[PDB]
DNA sequence: TTTTTTT
């Protein structure tokens, strides 16, 4: 029992209320130890703080105390009333200890037992990286620790220096006005320890070997010459260490450049080599004691190479506040700024840096923000169930408020171009006028809004079915979790509100779409595609999820315009590029279209007929290694499944499980059929069961996957990959999905040239006979979206937007004389040259939504919070020239492992988001190279770190069992299942016979997991809570990635990356150097793109398969596989067409007639060939070998293969993948009649 | 018989394993056998004369075809590499041919196939019976003359021959921070040693000599005269392929018309895989660059003919690829796309006459002559000369920025450099090219930046980072002739790049020769820069 | 017998 006085020597508040800060050596406080309660008083002796040790950590002239059970007394309480004496000299001192049991509940109306424990996260994760900073970087006992029974070399990782790297500088730039600077530099040094002074034995009785640390360091004061610097040597005791460096002329500015360098230059010894090297080494540079000002340093030179960008330039605009100081040459380095954001103060070296990053939210909910945004959130005007009630005129006044805050705002943006844009002045106007445009287009929505009666239905339609579906997605994930809940709890305001910006995307995108005849969609130039970009985490997918209602519900109240149909057909079309996302899409957007079915069958029921009768449908189309292509495979799997089309695992509405086996009814297949999937209530109740869907067109879930089916039925809305779009060339049934129909069939459905059926049936089974009818064409879908913008780059990108010149010509139709193109979506988490990406894919100008403004953390709709009132993500970087990586990763891998087990036994279940561990790793070979070694050697080093003599302060004993390893080869039934693995946390009780929580497993329980790791991609399935800890294995390949998969964790508690770098890639070294600089402007740093069709090297291989595509499905003649062959002079004239096209896209985009001219040329060379092979007689040309006819038939065109490419090979993917070759093992024993010999 | 284990990508087999090569599959490592025991007949051959007429020149008249790499039962041949293993639970150590380790497998899902400890009890023989998990050893035996082994365990353990035939446990000497100490128990001598005896000095008054083993080829050499090494498994000194290749070029060195083919003032476009474009020159390098050509479509192609172990080579230390002479050898082709840039004649006539080039060609050439007299060789040939280290040292330069810049992945392009003066025929240029088929910029991505608003940028952004190394200090002060090293101002963290890249393999190379460093500083060629 | 990840 120890007393202290109170100071407040600390500035940082978290740790100001967990921490005691004592002056003076830590040899004037040997007597407190571990698990000592003590007692704070102020400056005038009132009691104030009661606290208990968990650690002590010394420095040269202070004394760091932490705590874990802390209770303050409020009252103010005389010191006069305890027995106990004053303070001496602001001094410890003992205190009785019967007298303080019997004085705490006499006084302080407290016990031992009464003492509460202290909860928050943010001590927790500054105790876990001091605690691996102490064992990676040392000192781990103190300044004059004690190092036993191993060399002082393998002890630590990081931060030393070789006898004759062995050295280390940085550069930095200083004033013109002064003359003198003052540098300082320290580090530390060991030495043996003879024998008879230490008794420390081993078991058997012989002596160890110890070392002892002693400090060195000093200063020294430097006057600027231009010219090399002379050595010097801090301290007298080493005199074989130096500083050096140079110093450079005069810039135009007036400034200097100053080199340093911190050289070892000890000899090496016979024995006991650890004594020449050098540990822990720093740097410090500070302006001189008598100089006037103290701010000295300033910003590095920019270095122009002549070179100009808008975007450059606006991106130097926004980032001015945060300057780059200082660089550093093989250590990372720190400045610190004074008042002026401009002029700092002191620059040092650090070994370890890390940096902390603010977060960014949608405002509304603090007492700081805007009062227009508090006042809309406190009235509820963004629920979306009040606002289908309301008339028109409160709804033009509730929405005009976001729209008059708006414009106060872009007012208020404008007076402070002449004061805090010096030197910006003409970005910030071009900056300015955005927002006007911006606010013109809102202005022009809801004017769109007033006049339209149609687009008012459309409108209520779509709030209704958002927040339906919003309200049912949380009921069904909490029953089949097997909660006991019922649907009253989910109804309340806050879980049906809107968020400003997805408003505002969607009165941004009304006009184009309520009217067909708007300029946006009828002439070629200044065409926009709205391209939107947002931090991960905001609702992105919910804003453009809204459009696609909206499009949808406006789409039938349109009547049939200029002789196309409207009642039916494709209208929104989406794709993505990753199989695995297309797979959680899909389960997201079958809520919203089960949401649309239930209001449409409603609105049947009363006699509205506004709606139509055709229900909703959504269909997926990905490869056949996933999904089935033939209704005979169908049966096939249910038959094989009793003794895939399932695709869902449970149902969205109700989440009752699903059974394969007896939840899926396949109608026989003469010629076609069709696939059922019903719900598994058996009490039936649900809408979608077998007792009440059998009378529907469409009984049970409104799903189609298989591709037949969804040919001859086409869906509403269609997720699909970029991948599949290859497929054109190659299969003539593609057609139905973009309208070119002309026949149907009362028992199937729409017919196509070559199909199965024509029509005409007798009767048969009792069912009645049919003919063929005929029927008006349907209109092409309205809609694209294209999801992951930022990935559709490179070699990828490039035959992404080849391919796009057919399916941007085949959704064109003709009203009233105009053509009428569809509107295209894009979202994407970054932005850089947009604008030849958008131009070279799309075709289409460019409009970014929201715009900058004059600051990055203040715009109208994002606002970037202070880390005094939020928490933010810390990044911490460690690298080690010349070590190898399996020797980082195991101390790191064991250092964390063993590190949370400490935080676990004194804490409890606040400990649990750093308990499992999230590994992120660049390469399979990389990965499977550290399964073996996280299986033996970490769990061994685990298993014994605290059974040797060699003292490890914090680290603590743990097992290591379960290791997962989420990657391509597991199955998709036990995913959801391995995702619900993790949601399982580390159960503890409190061992009241040891004092400490220990996790005691029942009979058969569900052990948790200790290490998962990762491939390029994360599960990325759902937001779970649990995860908060994630180490990487270098630096990725690309910015956007880095910012994309760090950003997994952390999201509901504070949050830890630890990047591992080497030293001997270009990358990893060149961000170690700037570790500071690099994550606090991030999007600073994205990395070029390109998207270059019409090169030759694409033009080898995609140009005959855009051509195919966009001359099969136009016609009718050379639709079917006999259509080889008709090429004739009577048909030739529609060749011409195509030819034109393409040679108009081509010289549209490349902007140069040098490209267009090679087009052509390579076009006609084409056409000739085919014209060739058409008039060759005695056979029959056919596309591929099929039918009974391929005895004779000779195929056109090729798959790529063994053989050489050439012309009339055609792709059927987008991305090239070379297949690779296995290996052959050969066991067998073998003998040997060889033997050793010295 | 046989069964499958895994699958790799065929550009590897020509780099990265291969024969005589140790793979690390994730549950095992093999090694692949000789070309003599392949399927002949399944080679798809490759067409290439020019490139024949020099491999028939190193490796004998017999030789024929250029083939591909192959492609149920179908596949490359490997055989089990260590036979030495461990197992995890109990410790033993036991080769896999004594009947002790049985293997455990799948011929449809061959990827989780791996040995177990056949009915394990434990280190004393008290747990049940089962068969579990086992991991191979992690040291062997390497000679410089191209011979493998394994560890004599055996030897090691008794300190010479021996009669005991008790088995054998591993230990992680009880410290959880060493790895330096690991400890090898007999159970029946009760006799123990420590692994850090070998390594050092120390390895040679313990190790026995070299047995003169090929594994891949499974044959024994009569007598071998070099001193062993005892390598870790999976180290990265322990395979250097030899390669050799030639480009396409429409029509005795190989360099020499593709120099007189590139440097004609109209080039030929009649063949099907050669098109150029004459795409300017930035104005701030007009008196140095004469002419940038851009190349968009080009084909190469390749041929492995040997090894060697422990030493990059320089033939005595080759292995062969099969008993005899073999009558084939691999091929592989890529097809893609280049950047030609030419330097101006006078100027690097002018610069090579100032004193400081003269010092540094005297210490290169010193530090070669130390070089040489090393391994008994003719100390006084094979000196490329100055002019090849000023443009090797620019071609490394450019093409660390290529992916600094760009974002692009490491081993995606290569370079060639065209740096002969002997012949009467002056040569000064580099070529800069993708290496594999499916890498970046494959589609018109790297002549995007041939335009002359981009390739000033990245000389620029070269030639500024390149002042500072991350280790100056000790870098600039390198004195080639007293170490023997063929480098020069030129470390790890400022210079060098992946071993694919590479023509010669990091030799020759010195950053003062372009630009003023802290102690050079009149020997620069780009002036204010 | 067709669709895609990954160095
Ligand atoms: N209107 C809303 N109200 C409350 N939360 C929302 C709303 N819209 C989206 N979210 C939250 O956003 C999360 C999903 O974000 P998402 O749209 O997937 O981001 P991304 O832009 O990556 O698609 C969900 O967990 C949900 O809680």
């Amino acid at each position: 029992a120890w007393i202290a006085i109170d100071h407040n020597f600390s500035r940082a508040q978290v740790l100001t209320y967990y921490t005691l800060q004592l002056k003076g050596e830590h040899s004037l406080h040997q007597a407190i130890s571990d698990n000592d309660w003590i007692l704070v008083l102020d400056t005038t002796g009132n009691i104030t703080r009661v606290g208990r040790i968990l650690r002590i950590r010394s420095d040269l002239e202070t004394t760091t105390i932490f705590f874990d059970r802390m209770l303050q007394v409020k009252s103010v309480v005389s010191i006069g009333i305890t027995p106990f004496k004053f303070p001496p000299n602001d001094r410890a001192g003992r205190i009785q200890w019967t007298d303080f049991i019997e004085t705490l509940p006499k006084e302080l109306h407290i016990t031992i037992a009464d003492i509460p424990k202290i909860e928050d996260q943010t001590y927790i994760r500054e105790l876990l990286q001091l605690a691996v900073m102490d064992d990676l970087l040392g000192p781990a006992g103190g300044p004059n620790e004690l190092i036993v029974d191993m060399g002082v070399r393998d002890r630590y990782l990081v931060g030393k220096l070789a006898p004759r790297p062995s050295s280390l500088g940085m550069t930095f730039c200083v004033d013109g006005d002064v003359d003198r600077v003052e540098i300082e530099a320290r580090w530390g040094r060991y030495e043996r320890v003879p024998n008879d002074e230490h008794q420390f034995f081993k078991s058997n009785g012989q002596k160890a070997k110890v070392w002892k640390r002693i400090p060195c360091g000093g200063k020294i004061v430097l006057p600027l010459i231009e010219g090399s610097i002379s050595h010097n040597a801090p301290d007298s005791t080493s005199p074989e260490v130096r500083v050096q460096g140079s110093i450079r002329a005069k810039n135009d500015n007036g400034d200097r450049l100053i080199t340093l360098f911190l050289v070892n230059a000890q000899e090496e010894p016979d024995t006991n080599r650890d004594t020449a090297w050098v540990f822990q080494p720093e740097l410090i540079v500070r302006a001189a004691k008598d100089a006037a000002k103290p701010a000295i340093f300033r910003r590095r030179p920019v270095l122009d190479a002549d070179g100009m960008d808008p975007e450059r330039e606006a991106l130097e605009m926004i980032y001015r506040d945060r300057v780059e100081f200082a660089v550093g040459h093989g250590v990372a380095v720190h400045a610190e700024i004074a008042d002026d954001v401009t002029l700092a103060t002191e620059v040092r070296t650090t070994v370890m840096p890390q940096y902390e990053v603010q977060a960014t939210e949608t405002p509304g909910l603090e007492l700081s923000d805007r009062p227009a945004m508090r006042e809309m959130v406190s009235s509820g005007l963004l629920d979306m169930q009040r606002l289908a009630t309301l008339d028109i005129d409160p709804l033009v006044d509730a929405l005009s408020v976001l729209t008059n805050d708006y414009a106060t705002w872009i007012d208020e943006q404008n007076l402070n171009v002449s004061s805090k844009a010096k030197g910006f002045d003409t970005q910030a106007q071009t900056a300015i006028n955005r927002c006007q445009e911006i606010h013109t287009r809102l202005q022009e929505g809801i004017n769109t809004l007033k006049s339209n009666e149609n687009a008012l239905a459309a409108f209520r339609f779509a709030n209704q079915a958002m927040a339906t579906q919003r309200i049912r997605s949380l009921y069904a994930l909490a029953m089949r979790r097997g909660e006991d809940v019922t649907l009253d709890k989910f109804d309340v305001l806050k879980n049906r509100s809107w968020r400003p910006f997805q408003l505002a995307f969607l009165l941004l995108s009304i006009p184009s779409l309520a009217d067909p005849c708007h300029p946006d969609r009828v002439k070629p130039i200044e065409a926009y595609a709205d391209l939107l970009w947002f931090p991960t985490g905001g609702g992105k997918t919910e804003a453009y999820l809204g459009v696609a209602a909206f499009t949808m519900a406006i789409r039938r109240m349109q009547g049939n315009l200029g002789g196309y149909d409207s009642s039916r057909g494709l209208t929104v079309i989406m794709r993505y590029t990753l199989r695995l996302l297309t797979l959680q899409q899909f389960q997201r957007a079958t809520a919203l279209i089960c949401a649309m079915e239930v209001l449409r069958r409603e609105a049947l029921n009363k006699g509205d007929k506004s709606l139509g009768t055709e229900p909703f449908t959504i269909g997926l189309w990905v490869g056949n290694k996933v999904t089935p292509g033939t209704t005979e495979d169908s049966h096939n799997a249910i038959e094989k499944t009793r003794n895939s089309p399932v695709q869902l695992t449970s149902c969205p509405w109700c989440g009752t499980e699903i059974v394969p086996g007896q939840d899926v009814e396949v109608k026989k297949d003469k010629a076609g059929g069709r696939t059922f999937v019903y719900c598994g209530d058996k009490k039936g109740r649900c809408e979608f069961s077998k007792g009440k869907s059998s009378t529907q067109p469409h009984p049970g879930i409104p799903v189609l996957v298989v591709d037949e089916e969804i040919y001859h039925r086409p869906p509403t809305m269609m997720i699909a990959t970029v991948d599949k779009f290859a497929m054109m060339a190659w299969r003539g049934q593609v057609r139905t999905l973009f309208g070119r129909v002309e026949k149907e069939c009362e028992r199937h459905g729409l017919l196509w040239p070559g199909a199965n059926c024509t029509g005409n049936h007798q009767a048969f089974k009792g069912q009645p006979s049919a003919k063929v009818k005929a029927i008006p064409p349907i209109r092409p879908p309205d809609l694209i979206i294209q999801d992951e913008f930022h990935l559709i780059s490179g070699p990828l990108g490039t035959m992404v937007g080849l391919y796009e010149t057919a399916v941007d010509e085949l959704c064109s139709w003709t009203l009233n004389g105009k053509t009428v193109k569809p509107k295209i979506i894009a979202s994407t988490a970054t932005v850089r040259k947009a604008k030849e990406q958008v131009n070279n894919v799309f075709m289409r100008q460019v409009s970014v939504f929201p715009p900058h403004g004059l600051d990055v953390e203040d715009n109208f709709f994002s606002v970037q919070r202070h880390i005094k009132d939020k928490f933010g993500r810390r990044y911490l970087g460690v690298c080690s020239p010349g070590s190898s990586r399996p020797a980082m990763l195991i101390r790191v891998y064991t250092a964390f492992l063993t590190a949370a087990q400490e935080l676990f036994d004194h804490f409890g279940e606040p400990a649990d988001p750093y308990m499992t561990m999230v590994g992120y790793f660049n390469s399979l070979r990389e990965l499977g190279g550290m399964k073996r070694l996280a299986e033996d050697d970490v769990q061994t080093r685990s298993y014994r770190v605290q059974m040797s003599m060699v003292e490890r302060p914090a680290l603590a004993q743990r097992s290591v069992n379960n290791i997962r390893e989420l990657t391509s080869r597991v199955s998709s039934q036990d995913i959801p299942k391995y995702l619900d693995n993790l949601e399982v946390k580390f159960k503890a009780e409190f061992d009241s016979s040891a004092g400490k929580y220990v996790t005691k497993w029942q009979e058969g329980d569900t052990r948790a997991i200790d290490v998962v790791l990762a491939t390029n991609m994360l599960s990325v399935g759902v937001d779970v809570n649990r995860l908060g800890l994630m180490a990487v294995n270098g630096q990725p390949k690309g910015t956007a990635e880095y910012i994309q998969a760090t950003s997994r964790v952390g999201r509901s508690f504070p949050g830890l990356v630890c990047t591992v770098l080497t030293w001997a890639r270009p990358r990893d070294l060149s961000h170690y150097e700037t570790f500071e600089h690099y994550h606090a402007t991030f999007y600073k740093h994205v990395e070029a793109q390109s998207v270059t069709p019409f090169s030759p090297r694409a033009m080898d291989r995609g140009l005959t398969g855009s051509l195919l595509s966009l001359m099969r499905l136009k016609n009718n003649e050379f639709s079917p596989n006999e259509g080889a062959g008709k090429l004739d002079m009577s048909n030739q004239s529609e060749l011409a067409h195509a030819i034109e096209v393409l040679a108009t896209r081509a010289g549209n985009v490349a902007e140069d007639n040098a490209r267009k001219l090679l087009a052509e040329n390579e076009l006609k060379e084409r056409a000739d060939e085919w014209a060739k092979e058409a008039s060759k007689g005695g056979r029959i040309l056919g596309y591929e070998k099929r039918g009974p006819d391929k005895d004779k038939t000779v195929a056109l065109i090729k798959s790529p293969g063994l053989q050489a490419w050439d012309n009339w090979t055609v792709p059927m993917s987008m991305r090239e993948v070379e297949s690779g070759v296995r290996l052959i093992m050969d066991t067998k024993f073998i003998k040997d009649d060889h033997d050793w010999k010295p | 018989n046989k069964t499958p284990v895994g699958e790799v990508r065929p550009s590897q087999l020509l780099w990265t394993y291969g024969p005589g090569a140790l793979i690390d599959l994730p549950s095992l490592s093999v090694v692949t056998l000789g070309i003599d025991r392949w399927e002949r007949e399944r080679c798809q051959p490759i067409q290439e004369a020019r490139l024949l007429a020099a491999v028939r020149k190193v490796l004998g008249p017999q030789v024929e075809n250029l083939r591909m790499p192959p492609f149920a039962n179908i596949g490359v041949p490997v055989r089990p590499f260590p036979r030495w293993m461990r197992c995890v639970k109990c410790g033993l150590l036991s080769p896999f041919d004594d009947g002790l380790l049985e293997i455990k497998e799948d011929r449809f899902r061959a990827e989780r196939t791996r040995f177990v400890h056949k009915g394990c009890t434990g280190s004393k023989g008290n747990l049940p019976a089962k068969d579990a998990d086992a991991v191979p050893a992690r040291f062997l035996l390497a000679c410089r003359d191209g011979h493998l082994d394994d560890f004599p365990w055996h030897y090691f353990v008794h300190g010479g021959n021996s009669t005991c035939k008790g088995t054998l446990r591993f230990f992680e000497s009880g410290a959880s921070l060493q790895t330096e100490n690991l400890w090898v128990r007999c159970d029946s001598c009760e006799a123990s040693r420590s692994m850090a005896h070998a390594f050092g000095k120390a390895g040679k008054e313990n190790l026995p000599a070299c047995r003169g083993r090929h594994p891949h080829l499974d044959q024994f050499d009569i007598d071998c005269g070099e001193e062993p090494r005892a390598v870790l498994l999976g180290a990265t000194n322990s395979w250097f392929p030899i390669t050799l290749s030639a480009l396409a070029i429409p029509q005795a060195d190989i360099k020499g018309p593709e120099w007189e083919v590139l440097t004609e003032a109209n080039p030929p476009t009649d063949y099907p895989h050669f098109m150029s474009k004459k795409i300017g020159t930035p104005a701030q390098f007009i008196p140095y660059i004469s002419r940038v050509l851009l190349l968009e479509r080009l084909r190469e192609v390749n041929a492995l003919l040997g090894f060697t172990r422990v030493e990059a080579p320089e033939r005595p230390q080759m292995a062969s690829l099969a008993r005899n002479k073999p009558e084939w050898v691999p091929a592989n082709q890529v097809h893609g796309e280049g950047i030609f840039i030419q330097f101006n004649e006078k100027t690097l006539v002018a610069w090579e006459s100032l004193d400081a080039v003269k010092q540094v060609d005297e210490m290169l050439r010193g530090g070669h002559t130390g070089w040489r007299n090393s391994r008994n060789l003719d100390p006084n040939e094979d000196y490329p000369g100055i002019r090849y280290a000023m443009l090797h040292t620019l071609s490394h330069l450019l093409i660390r920025e290529l992916a600094l810049e760009c974002g692009y992945n490491a081993a995606s392009i290569r370079e060639r450099i065209y740096a002969d003066t002997s012949n009467g025929s002056p040569q000064a240029g580099i070529l800069i090219y993708t290496a594999a088929a499916d890498s970046d910029g494959t589609l018109g991505g790297l002549v995007d930046l041939g335009k002359p608003e981009n390739l000033g940028r990245l000389l620029v952004q070269a030639l500024n980072r390149s002042k500072i190394c991350s280790s100056d200090p000790l870098c600039s002060e390198h004195n080639p002739e007293k170490d023997r090293s063929l480098h020069a101002a030129a470390c790890h963290a400022c210079t060098l790049v992946a071993e694919t890249s590479c023509e010669q393999g990091n030799r020759y190379l010195d950053r003062s020769l372009l630009i003023p460093t802290l102690e050079r500083i009149h020997a620069a060629f780009f002036k204010g820069f």
